[PDB]
């Protein structure tokens, strides 16, 4: 997208992750499988939950709103009431649709950001222990276990 | 021993509109817009409304003979008319400050 | 038509029973209702773009 | 801007580019020329065309707005009318200048994004065969044809 | 945050940096201390000053607004006046609380971007003659004085 991970250098998303929005497809000689990164997943979920809260909280509830009737010699104050009800309804519908286009784009920017921050975090651990091969896929120089994969997940693996 | 960073996908055919692209297929979404209703008049917090029915405000308040079923109604949570609320004033003239009287009520 | 249902929000078409911020049913409301707007879709994304790789 | 490519690592834009918004300039033994990268330029043109359509679509065309007279004992209802007309015109003028400043910033950030996405796809493609000089320029280690420069435009390029 | 420097790759900010929002720590043999990057600090200050100006100057000052009087047979024009005042105040509070939450996040993204644009600028100058160590820190290969360390700050030091 904007940052260049979602349909970017990482070609597509994997249905093998269900545990979280971000994850690692490990391909060990001890067996392959998927494992979600709980940190980037929960930071994204917390930021999305606060965005979902914020847009609903700013929408203070509509109380009893009823139509006003006017007589045959009150057509001006009828057209003032009509202009007021229409003009408010225009502004509320306009702000509701404008914000939706903006926040959907900003959320796709935010998720693309969270894949990028996770990729560079794993790349800075696999420095001269691996090479980049598949745009997300690293290929190790010394072949390490599922414990060493989990060490790369949890933010350790200090190896050169 | 290889390790591949990626992101989630699923079977979800949810779509959203953005400034860049309309109807973008997404893994999860929620609607902030409401369209469902019961199709029924219901009690507003356990208290039933007044339904004027075949009558309007003026036929109930003056006590028009066709609006005698509305005369014992003491209390309500809201007042309701219908498109056929014609039993109002039953002898011609005018109701002075009618528009203000339904605004009081 | 009047029925022995209960609600926090009424409109002329029928009673809404929801906590969503907006509605598109009727401008006339009674009690504590969602905000009337002429919108047909106000769907916000919570996930990312679905690209199944299938 | 917000991605450090436009006015950043690439010092300025080329006036010899006319074919598209993002493009390359080869310096082969076959000579030189400006050639746009079509996929990034067209995707940006779609993103700009959709925003341009959206901001024009979201306002609905102003129908007949006619001024209303009030007599000498209706000056309160004239001050209600004037307050309604002013207060709507305030809000609609504020909404128009809000979305102009905000979306003009987002436009320059979006184009700056697309130029770094253009540079990083070429860096990940040319890899061990080329180094950075002018920040954007890639001296090859083997010297390949204008057909092989087109292989970097379409993004194939079959040599590590 | 979004760009992944502020609470990202750089773990925390320095309380010895006070002179500017961006800068450098000395760790040479000529002693420790701090020297601010005035270009990243001033471009951030210019963007912040223009957004501070924008949010204030768009809000054109409120003239005299007083309560209006209504008799016992003017409850409709009283409730129309009240609906106008309440509906404008709903929109006004809504636009203010939209702008503050959105532009505080955009300010965090903008500052986080200015740390990227500075760090990648120093990496492209240092290259092989210094390597990254303390996720922000660069260990000089050949070693050099506070004059050579200053030359990296001011936009020179074009050493491979």
């Amino acid at each position: 997208g904007l940052f260049g991970a979602i349909a970017g250098f990482i070609e597509g998303g994997w249905t093998g992750m269900i545990d979280g929005w971000y994850g690692y497809h490990h391909q060990n000689e001890q067996g392959s499988g998927y494992a979600a990164d709980q940190k980037s997943t929960q930071n994204a979920i917390n930021g999305i939950t606060n965005k979902v809260n914020s847009v609903i909280e700013k929408m203070n509830i509509q109380f009893t709103a009823v139509g006003k009737e006017f007589n045959k010699l009150e057509k001006r104050m009828e057209n003032l009431n009509n202009k007021v009800d229409d003009g408010f309804l225009d502004i509320w519908t306009y702000n509701a649709e404008l914000l939706v286009l903006l926040e959907n784009e900003r959320t796709l920017d935010f998720h693309d950001s969270n894949v990028k921050n996770l990729y560079e975090k794993v790349k800075s651990q696999l420095k001269n222990n691996a090479k980049e091969i598949g745009n997300g896929c690293f290929e190790f120089y010394h072949k390490c276990d599922n414990e060493c994969m989990e060490s790369v997940r949890n933010g350790t693996y200090d190896y050169p | 021993d290889t390790i591949c960073i990626g992101y989630h996908a699923n079977n979800s055919t949810d779509t959203v509109d953005t400034v860049l692209e309309k109807n973008v297929t997404v893994t999860h979404s929620v609607n902030l817009l409401e369209d469902s209703h019961n199709g029924k008049l219901c009690r507003l917090k356990g208290i039933a409304p007044l339904q004027l029915g075949k009558c309007n405000i003026a036929g109930w308040l003056l006590g028009n003979p066709e609006c005698d079923p509305l005369l014992p109604v003491r209390s309500w949570s809201y007042i309701v008319e219908t498109p056929n609320s014609e039993n109002g004033i039953c002898y011609p003239g005018d109701f002075i400050d009618y528009e203000e009287l339904r605004e009081q009520l | 038509s009047m029925h022995e249902c209960n609600t926090k929000c009424q409109t002329p078409l029928g009673a809404i029973n929801s906590s969503l911020p907006y509605q598109n049913i009727h401008p006339v409301t009674i009690g504590e209702c969602p905000k009337y707007v002429r919108s047909a879709k106000l769907r916000m994304v919570t996930g990312l773009r679905n690209i199944p790789a299938r």
